[PDB]
């Protein structure tokens, strides 16, 4: 209970978790502010 | 009280420090965290920065400077533009590991800090710029914050709220300048890391030129505890400026290296004999400790024997209380090659923006190679003093002055081994 | 980017035949008031000391730089064009 | 006093509007603060660091190109402090920087040379040995020889801002900073030898101009354009009856501070 | 070492073939997202990092292929990429040794640990084995100090680890099975290494020390 | 920067080329004045009035 290591489940990360969990928010996320342009150009 | 140290569990602001207790949302839970959070976002801004205002909370960074004053730069109405919250979770400086302990194994802490810090300034999000070294404590990171999106904590209801906030999760790519306010909004906004000039300051212009405050792991992740206990017992805590608690890393010549939260203003010989298990060899074994993580200069044994963990102690001791980094050599070690080694550190992650950090510090590389090997001579020793005291002060960011402080604690105290290492060389090359 | 070899008014003569030497390659010259470059505090007393010589004059009004608005916090604007990419 | 702002430097009490940088009013007043990166037609860097001057009752220099005047400042522009921050930074740039002197084109026309001799130090404690760079083939009107760059930024500034290729920029960190293009890039525009001109050190020079001329040598007359119906001023250097050079001219309704490459 | 001047070889010329996968498009996009609909070339950095996730190293095509998605200057590409060390312009193994030799951990004798791993390996300094699986290099601090005798391999951390613990990690690489991150020789993450000092108790649940008021 | 430097710093120090270079080619700045300095030369009073 208090007595074992419980982070295990980081050893199971393959290169792509990170970004797939990013995908998996981005769908979780408010609308963003726009600063009127496409790009500062 | 005239005595500090010796916390008591309870009181233990980083409950799951050592990867027990299920670091995710239920563990969080069960630990307590998101508890009245939604009572804390109604009380509102101004409840929460007179909070932290209270509670006396310094940044937690190695900066020092006052969390309530700095998080109340920003208590203006609206621009036009939106207001935004970084988290630094670079932790670049050696010694330092107490924010990776704390983004992997209690992440719902530094999330719900987000939140009450973003709240408490006024803010729409909470980019944590992460340390591109920490994968698995990046994918943690994002593993707790999809569980506080699934359970409604963040965004378009924070926490059922009327309040809207998102958090988001950049990893940088391997500088330690981007552990710096402003290098790390750079970094942020795709340029390279580097620092830029104060004024603007972040609170005027910060990320994609918004007002932004950036605030340490430690600083936002004791936040919401601070909040929720009220401010008081954390002022309680430690000594008079110097107020709360403290995630001490304790590395090197030490018998347990070991990350502790202790008390403030507590004894560095205390300390290390209560949770490092003491120096190698023991405390009269003791040469030096670093008490910040690598901008600190050194301080020997003799007053290492009485000194405290403040920030205004170690000011008084002609040091600092940076990350709370105590790196510890004994006396079988070569000073001047550990000293090299950090120039060489601060040599490596200079970002190279200004001529006096750049050129000084590869300056400062060469000349300390040279002292470890001994071809040097006693007239350089000043020489080299003068040209730290040349980069000191005369740089965009603080690494110029990280970068000499070791070397002016070096010249300091061991100044008659860098005179024995030059004459030993002189003798036994002629 | 100095600026001290100006706020001093210099009179100077029309630049007059400078020839190749067939001996030697040298640039020769016919007129003495070549190398005339003479100095004054104003360019009222200019006019007055080639009005006196009796020369005639060309004289051309000081081009001072505009002061120009200078902010550092334009390198990063939110919405402007001023937004640099590159420190 | 409707938005002017009273700021002293020596003493002496200048009106400035806000947003007035140090080194704005101090040349204003008439004192020219030593830079290297600024520019005024350039957007502020803030990297050289040459330019710390020391504020009265402030324990830190402040960077006068780049901090605004805030209101009653005093600005010691020739005390202790901010000499020995000069002589401080001149030192850092020299370390580093190549003895080509000789073989350099900058020869009288190098800031780095002049604000050596007026601010720095007179000798060296560099007693280590200089780094080089690898040249670049930037194009057949500027040579580059980036060993003596101080890194400076301002080509960057300029070919980002004015002649807005954005193909000029930093690579690396630390003391291997360099400046230049990753890649074999052919930097090739109109208004392409400003970057010659802005150039302090002798890091991008005219490569038809290479070795004939000396600034003393050179006699300077100013004139105007032709082949471009902009009609821009223009300094022609000759010597010993022969054109050496075209420089531009200072004109704040024509040209500014640069000329195209073709009339260069 | 690593010169930041690109020599255009035939190995890396800007032609060598490099384009996206598809899923890695729509992280692309999410990233993309992240950032606000304004200033998208902030997406820089992380677009370059699953570029380089997804290639092995970074070639001069895929810098290019990141600067024309994002419509971001190749030479603003170029800066980030030389600027930041994570990111590998060169070919490296496929496991990629970090050992950091800052001060604590060389306190803590990472030397002994690099002469190890360079005798096991029959690399010299920072070059590749011949079966290109193995690039071993010195780096700074890794953020794990308190586990001072530490290493990261690819993005894994393993740490307080003997000569003959980092044998037997490299024998594991080599035998193809992963080892287990984290740091070995009984600590599980960074507590004390005679038993717990510091916690030692079950946590306080919630409500505990709420103040009036809230 | 009123002396030249010796030879050896010249061709290895970078301050001592640039004052070098700059004393040969320039030369120093003096500070503007007048003074009226006399010597006792054999012939007699040899004076120097400096502007
Ligand atoms: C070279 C350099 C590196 C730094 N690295 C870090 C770092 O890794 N983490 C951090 O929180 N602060 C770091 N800082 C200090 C930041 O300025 C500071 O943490 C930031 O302002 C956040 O303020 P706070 O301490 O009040 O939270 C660094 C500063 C410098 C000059
Ligand atoms: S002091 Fe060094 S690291 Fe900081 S901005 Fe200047 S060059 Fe960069
Ligand atoms: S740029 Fe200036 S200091 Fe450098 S070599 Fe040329 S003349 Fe000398
Ligand atoms: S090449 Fe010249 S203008 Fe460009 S950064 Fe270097 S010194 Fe400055
Ligand atoms: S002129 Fe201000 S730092 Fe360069
Ligand atoms: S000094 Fe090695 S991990 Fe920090
Ligand atoms: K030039």
């Amino acid at each position: 209970d208090t007595t074992t290591y419980k982070n295990l489940q980081h050893h199971d990360y393959n290169t792509y978790t990170f970004l797939d969990l990013n995908l998996d928010l981005s769908k979780f996320r408010l609308p963003q502010p726009s600063s009127g342009r496409e790009s500062p150009r | 009280k005239t005595s500090f140290g010796s916390l008591k569990d309870e009181d233990r602001i980083f409950t799951n420090l050592y990867g027990r207790h299920d670091w995710r949302l239920k563990g969080a839970l069960r630990r307590g965290d998101w508890y009245k959070t939604k009572e804390i976002l109604l009380k509102g801004p101004d409840w929460i920065l007179g909070e932290m205002k209270t509670s006396g909370l310094r940044g937690r960074g190695g900066a020092g400077f006052p969390t309530g004053l700095k998080w109340s730069f920003m208590n203006k109405p609206s621009d036009g533009r939106p207001k935004y919250l970084v988290v630094n979770a670079d932790e670049g400086e050696p010694g330092t590991c107490k924010d990776r302990e704390i983004m992997r194994h209690d992440p719902h802490k530094l999330v719900e800090g987000c939140l009450v810090g973003g709240r408490a300034m006024g803010a729409r999000a909470a980019y944590i710029y992460i340390r591109g070294e920490f994968y698995n404590e990046a994918s943690n990171l994002q593993v707790a914050i999809r569980e506080a999106y699934e359970a409604g904590l963040i965004g378009k209801n924070a926490c059922g709220s009327d309040y809207d906030f998102d958090v988001f999760v950049v990893r940088g790519a391997g500088a330690y300048i981007c552990g710096e306010e402003t290098a790390l909004i750079e970094s942020i906004e795709g340029k390279q890391g580097k620092p830029r000039l104060k004024p603007p300051f972040p609170a005027d212009v910060g990320v994609f030129g918004c007002p932004t405050t950036v605030a340490n792991v430690e600083t936002v992740a004791v936040s919401p505890t601070i909040c929720r206990r009220g401010g008081t017992w954390f002022a309680g805590f430690g000594r008079e400026r110097n107020s709360g608690t403290k995630l001490f890393n304790i590395s090197g010549h030490v018998n347990h290296p070991c990350t502790v939260e202790e008390e403030m203003s507590v004894p560095l010989k205390e300390l290390i004999e209560k949770h490092a298990g003491g120096v190698t060899g023991g405390w009269d074994n003791l040469l030096a400790v670093i008490p910040g993580g690598s901008s600190t200069p050194l301080i020997p044994k003799s007053v290492c024997e009485t000194v405290l963990m403040d920030f205004d102690a170690l000011v008084q001791a002609q040091t600092g209380l940076g990350t709370a980094a105590v790196i510890v050599m004994d006396r079988s070690t070569d000073i001047v090659k550990a000293i090299a080694r950090l120039i060489e550190f601060y040599k490596h992650e200079s970002c190279g923006q200004c001529t006096p950090c750049r050129e000084g510090v590869d300056w400062m590389n060469k000349v300390m190679a040279r002292f470890v090997k001994g071809d040097a001579r006693p007239a350089e020793i000043d020489s080299l003093w003068e040209i730290s005291k040349q980069i000191e002060g005369h740089t965009i960011c603080a690494l110029g002055d990280g970068a000499a402080w070791p070397v002016q604690g070096l010249i300091r105290h061991f100044r008659p081994e860098l005179e024995d290492r030059m004459q030993r060389f002189a003798q036994q090359h002629r | 980017s100095g600026v001290n070899n100006t706020k001093k008014w210099k009179m100077e003569f029309d630049t007059r035949e400078r020839w190749e030497n067939p001996l030697m390659g040298w640039a020769s010259t016919a007129d003495p008031l070549s190398n005339m470059v003479l100095t004054f505090s104003a360019k009222e007393d200019a006019i007055a000391f080639a009005e006196k010589n009796g020369w005639s004059y060309d004289v051309e009004e000081k081009k001072v730089p505009k002061p120009k608005s200078k902010s550092y916090g334009a390198n990063f604007s939110w919405n402007k064009r001023t937004r640099v990419s590159t420190k | 006093a409707s938005n002017l702002i009273e700021v002293f430097v020596d003493g002496q009490s200048v009106m400035v509007e806000p947003g007035t940088t140090v080194l704005q009013a101090c040349e204003k007043v008439g004192m020219q603060i030593p830079r290297f990166c600024y520019h005024e037609r350039l957007s502020v860097a803030g990297n050289c660091r040459m330019c710390l001057v020391e504020i009265e009752k402030a324990p830190k220099v402040v960077a006068a190109c780049a901090m605004p005047v805030m209101k009653g400042w005093n600005i010691l522009t020739n005390s202790e402090k901010s000499k020995k921050a000069r002589e401080g930074v001149m030192e850092f740039l020299l370390a580093n920087h190549p003895l080509d002197c000789p073989i350099c084109d900058q020869g009288g026309e190098c800031d780095l040379q002049d604000q050596s001799m007026m601010f720095g130090s007179d000798r060296s404690r560099f007693l280590e040995g200089k780094r080089a760079v690898e040249d670049k083939n930037i194009g057949p009107l500027v040579k580059t020889i980036m060993t003596r760059c101080i890194q400076c930024t301002r080509c960057i500034r300029f070919a980002s801002e004015i002649a807005g290729v954005d193909d000029l920029g930093t690579t690396g960190r630390g003391n291997d900073m360099q400046v230049g293009t990753y890649i074999e890039k052919m930097f090739m525009s109109e208004l392409s030898g400003n970057v010659i001109d802005i150039c302090p050190v002798g890091a991008l020079t005219s490569k038809p101009y290479a070795f004939t001329a000396r600034p003393w040598e050179t006699r300077k007359t100013e004139s105007i354009d032709v082949m471009d119906a902009v009609g821009s001023n223009i300094v022609v250097s000759t010597r010993t009856g022969e054109v050496m050079r075209i420089l531009p001219r200072m004109h704040e309704d024509i040209n500014e501070e640069w000329i195209s490459d073709k009339t260069r | 070492g690593a010169l930041f001047v690109h020599r255009d070889t035939p190995e890396n010329n800007p032609d060598t073939p490099f384009d996206f996968t598809p899923e890695n498009y729509k992280r692309i996009e999410a990233i993309v997202k992240n950032y606000p609909e304004g200033h998208q070339a902030a997406a820089v950095l992380p677009v370059l990092d699953l570029a380089q996730r997804q290639n092995g190293w970074l070639p001069i095509s895929a810098m290019n292929k990141v600067a024309e998605v994002l419509q971001v200057p190749p030479m603003r590409v170029y800066e980030v990429a030389t600027f930041y060390t994570m990111y590998n312009r060169k070919p490296v193994g496929k496991y990629h040794i970090q050992v950091c030799t800052t001060t604590p951990c060389m306190l803590r004798d990472s030397d002994s640990i690099l002469e190890t791993l360079q005798r096991k390996l029959g690399i010299k300094v920072g070059e590749t084995t011949p079966d290109k699986l193995f690039t071993l290099i010195e780096v700074e601090c890794l953020g794990a100090c308190v586990n001072a005798p530490m290493v990261q391999i690819n993005d894994n951390y393993y740490e307080d680890l003997t000569p003959k613990d980092i044998e037997e990690i490299i024998d594991e690489l080599k035998a193809g099975k992963v080892p287990k991150p984290g740091p070995r020789s009984g600590r599980f993450c960074c507590e004390p290494a005679g038993g717990l000092t510091s916690l030692t108790e079950p946590p306080k649940g919630p409500g505990f020390g709420v103040q009036a008021g809230l | 920067k009123v002396s030249p430097p010796k030879r050896a710093e010249m061709k290895t120090s970078m301050e001592s080329l640039i004052h070098h270079f700059k004393l040969y080619t320039e030369g120093y700045q003096v500070p503007p004045g007048a003074t009226y300095t006399a010597i006792e030369a054999p012939k007699g009073e040899f004076g120097v009035y400096l502007v």
